[PDB]
């Protein structure tokens, strides 16, 4: 009764007729009297008092006064404030919204007790509210600033609050209007404790990104959680301008999820998760708690112009477009994790460049611990992902964590035997690639790597080859920086590995129908002929650096010249022959 | 080709030959299909004409000629937009052709062609408002505020998210080539996917702008105040949110001793009043906003209720509610103040029944 009627005397307070805001006026009095509700700027019953029609001023003091002093009508009060607004004309919810205002704060009252129905009927008020702003596009602006910009202050509540967002946005998923609307909205949600409301949406993303990996599919877009990914990635976009004040705690997370999202599903989304980086590139340039050096904040205003790039685009899985933020507001390019690796390379060089400047932060450790967990985990979907950017970003690795990433390489061919496979595989050998360069530099596992090499160039995977090609171009370089060929053969260092293995080695030279024991040179070379072949220039090029590397190593332990021809060297010399100037003449 | 060469050729009166070419290709701009084709090339050629090209018709009247010269080029522009406003395509690139005609037409013509340009801020055309605002972010960084001013943070409100960027780009220009000192730092780039809703961060610029760029108030308030005429109930409503700080600044203006302050001041009342009235659906949130903060001048605000209820007289009574509540004492203290003086002034003249 004190909320029903107290809501049925405020809202007529309000009316043209003038009648009903005397009668309105003396319910408020009676109901001030018989509910003892204790009240400024004292209240006197009487017939005839002629109160003006613009009395809001003096509704919204009364409202709030109230809001302090009986708390209690709060919860049926804003019920009722819903139900009324939505049946009344326009310029009704103009006026009904700013007596709403103040009602907001006792929200978190009844949500203390965690007993179901006093939480749930605010989280009903919450998701009637939600309605109310999906409704009335045309109060868009003011239910956001007022309702949603109050409730953005209020801390405790915003769990409920997102959770109440988030299952709108569930109702239909990415595309649903109601989602695309919750998104836009959750800004405002932002706008008044920024780092906690962030903090709990960035971490809805985590933690369901994880959830993925409790309940394998084979396929992210597939997967059962995909709806709940996409619709935070949607928040992710629009927070991530707010984000200019929010970054510092986060960074790290953020990339967390581009990592995942870089390319993935429809457009719109992909769209989406560039502006995601651009928008975060640009916070780091101006968050006025940072305070990066000229050169640092040079770096990340180059890096916009880079990701600005069409290579950026094409990298993100954008095609045909000739701005994100258009589409942003399947052809999947099937995801190349060269595309990955480059970015993940451009968003650590910006990490770098801040760390430096922040001696204070963790960002790349929790990185790196983030991209490991998700990278040894067995996730079909994810891992691949996972496994090159914990390569890319990396300082230290461990022979335990390179144990692991083969015995994923392994795992991945034996589901060979029973597109996902694959893909992992190029993933584990990106990863070896970005990981070789750290190990330490008396470790076996530099030489064991050439052999991952070659057994992966021996697959005859496109894409398998040019990752084997990339490990085996870096193995040689990492090689040759830690001195091992000054006195030695290539042939010698890598067949003594092959010693112990020379078992298996027959068998798999006996039937790919190479043999590097009877000759070295030719074996290796062998695979690398079919480098030649790979529809990628690029992949060519990187075939032909690798053959010129290793005609210099053959004749770096003789101390000869790298084009004397000998039993040795002409093997790669053949190789070479229609890709070099230098070998012809 | 023979702009794109221009840097190869030679010319002794290269102005006025572009001046000439632009005047006589402009007629052009007006079977059907080869007349749209024509309206494109006669464009393309424009917008090649048009590109550092000071006007020159044939001192003091010169400038006032020249701005006559840009105001009827912009103004047949402005109509072939309107008339736009692989049939579809041809006219998409018409329009994006004429916008870069306007964008070459000011960026070099900058003295004459400013205040008309606002006039394209305000226009009804979001993609055309853009791409004009990314026109005026390259003049302002080479070497105004308020309107400018304005067009930004009106339209980082749009639905458009192209808009939005290239409005945030604009501010960004205007806050460092104002020095306009502000809060949450803003940063200058391409691509920029701003969210529709950011009410609450241009009401945050705007208020923080308020307290600190008080000189900008008059020039921006009667800015806002024309774009509400022109805007929807959305950018209407936005409109008033981040105009409320501003309303506190127009006390120095009258504190102030200059009788065209003043009267700029009365006439931002005036055009407030005058939204006021039209503005039907926003009037209960319009009073709470604007009435009240400005209650918080209230003899010029109460002359000015009187004398334009002299639906509006309705309307100013209804709206003395609102002013009221800021000094109540105050307010009613000049209301009855002047009704007591208004009844003493009855006796100064008398008439037989009053």
């Amino acid at each position: 009764v004190p909320g029903t009627l107290l809501n049925i005397a405020l809202l007529n307070l309000g009316s043209s007729d003038p009648s009903l805001r005397s009668a309105a006026y003396n319910l408020l009095c009676a109901l001030t009297c018989t509910f003892n509700l204790k009240i400024e700027g004292q209240l006197l019953e009487t017939s005839g008092l002629c109160i003006p029609a613009n009395n809001t001023l003096f509704i919204v003091s009364i409202s709030k006064t109230l809001a302090a002093n009986e708390p209690h009508l709060t919860l049926e009060f804003l019920e009722e404030c819903i139900s009324g607004f939505s049946k009344s004309s326009i310029e009704l919810k103009h006026l009904c919204l700013e007596y709403m205002t103040p009602w907001l704060s006792n929200l978190v009252r009844f949500c203390k007790h965690n007993d179901d129905a006093k939480r749930q009927r605010v989280t009903a008020i919450l998701d009637k509210l939600i309605t109310m702003t999906i409704n009335e596009k045309q109060m868009y602006p003011s239910i956001q600033a007022k309702i949603w910009g109050s409730l953005g202050q209020i801390t405790d509540l915003l769990d409920v609050v997102l959770d109440s967002f988030i299952k709108t946005s569930a109702t239909g998923g990415l595309g649903s209007i109601k989602a695309e609307v919750m998104a836009d909205t959750a800004v405002a949600l932002a706008s008044g404790n920024v780092k906690l409301v962030s903090s709990k949406v960035i971490g809805r993303m985590c933690k369901i990104i994880d959830k993925t990996c409790l309940s394998p599919t084979p396929t992210l877009e597939q997967h059962l959680m995909w709806d709940d990914i996409a619709i935070l990635a949607r928040y992710m976009l629009m927070l991530s301008f707010n984000n200019s004040l929010d970054v510092a705690a986060h960074l790290p997370y953020l990339f967390h999820v581009v990592t995942f999202l870089v390319a993935t599903g429809p457009l719109s989304l992909r769209a989406s998760t560039h502006g995601l980086v651009i928008n975060i590139i640009h916070s780091l340039c101006t968050c006025s708690q940072l305070h990066f050096s000229e050169e640092t904040k040079q770096v990340l205003r180059l890096s916009l112009t880079e990701f600005s790039l069409p290579k950026f685009y094409l990298l993100f899985g954008i095609s045909k477009v000739k701005s994100a933020a258009v589409i942003a507001f399947y052809e999947r390019e099937t995801f190349a994790l060269t595309s990955l690796e480059t970015v993940t390379e451009a968003l650590l060089e910006i990490m770098e460049a801040c760390m430096r400047d922040i001696p204070t932060c963790k960002w790349l450790d929790q990185w790196t611990e983030l991209a490991q967990r998700f990278a040894f985990q067995y996730n079909p979907s994810l891992q691949p992902r996972a496994l090159v950017v914990f390569g890319c970003i990396s300082k230290r690795v461990s022979h335990g964590q390179i144990k692991q990433i083969i015995r994923i390489l392994s795992k991945a061919l034996e589901s060979c035997l029973k597109y996902n496979s694959q893909v992992l595989i190029e993933a584990t050998v990106i990863a070896l690639t970005k990981l070789q360069p750290l190990l330490n530099k008396d470790s076996p596992l530099h030489k064991a790597l050439f052999w991952v090499a070659v057994a992966v160039l021996q697959l005859d995977e496109v894409n398998l080859y040019s990752a084997g090609t990339a490990l085996l171009e870096q193995n040689l370089h990492t090689l040759d920086s830690l001195r091992i060929f000054n006195d030695k053969s290539p042939e010698e260092v890598f067949m003594a590995i092959r010693n112990p293995l020379e078992w298996h080695c027959k068998q798999m030279d006996h039937f790919v129908g190479l043999n590097f024991n009877s000759n070295f040179n030719f074996a290796l070379v062998g695979h690398l002929l079919k480098g030649y072949r790979h529809p990628s220039p690029a992949i060519v090029a990187r075939t032909v650096r690798i053959l010129h590397t290793l005609l210099t190593l053959v004749n770096k332990h003789r101390n000869c010249d790298k084009f004397e021809v000998n039993t040795q060297s002409v093997a790669y010399l053949a190789a070479l022959l229609t890709v070099s100037e230098e070998v012809r003449s | 080709v023979m702009m794109a060469r221009r840097d190869d050729l030679s010319f002794c009166q290269e102005m006025k030959f572009r001046n000439k070419m632009v005047e006589y290709l402009t007629d052009w701009v007006m079977v059907k299909c080869l007349t749209r084709d024509l309206d494109q090339a006669s464009m393309e050629a424009v917008v090649s004409l048009l590109a550092g090209l000071p006007l020159q018709p044939e001192g003091v009247e010169l400038m006032e000629a020249k701005s006559q010269l840009f105001l009827k080029y912009f103004t047949l522009f402005m109509n072939l937009l309107n008339d736009c406003s692989g049939m579809s395509r041809r006219l998409a690139s018409l329009r994006h052709c004429t916008v870069l005609a306007m964008s070459n037409l000011l960026n070099a013509n900058v003295d004459s062609g400013l205040m008309h340009s606002i006039g394209l801020g305000y226009h009804k055309d979001l993609q055309t408002r853009a791409t004009f605002m990314e026109v005026l972010t390259k003049i302002l960084q080479q070497g105004v505020p308020g309107t400018l001013l304005n067009i930004a943070l009106l339209n980082l409100g749009s639905s458009d998210p192209s808009l939005r960027s290239a409005a945030y780009n604009l501010l960004c220009a205007l806050t460092c080539t104002f020095n306009l000192k502000i809060e949450g730092q803003l940063l200058e780039t391409s691509g920029l996917c701003i969210p529709a809703n950011n009410t609450l961060f241009i009401v945050s610029i705007s208020k923080t702008l308020a307290a600190n760029e008080p000189h900008l108030t008059l020039e921006f308030l009667e800015e806002c105040i024309s774009g509400f005429s022109k805007s929807s109930i959305e950018l209407k409503h936005l409109c008033l949110e981040y105009m409320t700080p501003w309303l506190s600044n127009l006390v120095r203006f009258c504190k102030h001793n200059d009788d065209a302050k003043r009267q700029r001041v009365t006439a931002i009342l005036d055009k407030l009043i005058t939204m006021t009235i039209n503005e039907k659906q926003m009037y209960p949130s319009i009073q709470a906003k604007i009435w009240g903060s400005l209650g918080q001048l209230l003899d010029v605000v109460l002359d000015s209720f009187i004398k334009t209820s002299a639906i509006k007289a309705e309307v100013m009574a209804d709206t003395a509610v609102a002013l009221a509540s800021g000094n109540v004492k105050l307010v009613s203290s000049k209301v009855i103040g002047r009704m007591c003086k208004i009844i003493d002034k009855t006796c100064l003249s008398p008439t037989p029944t009053l």
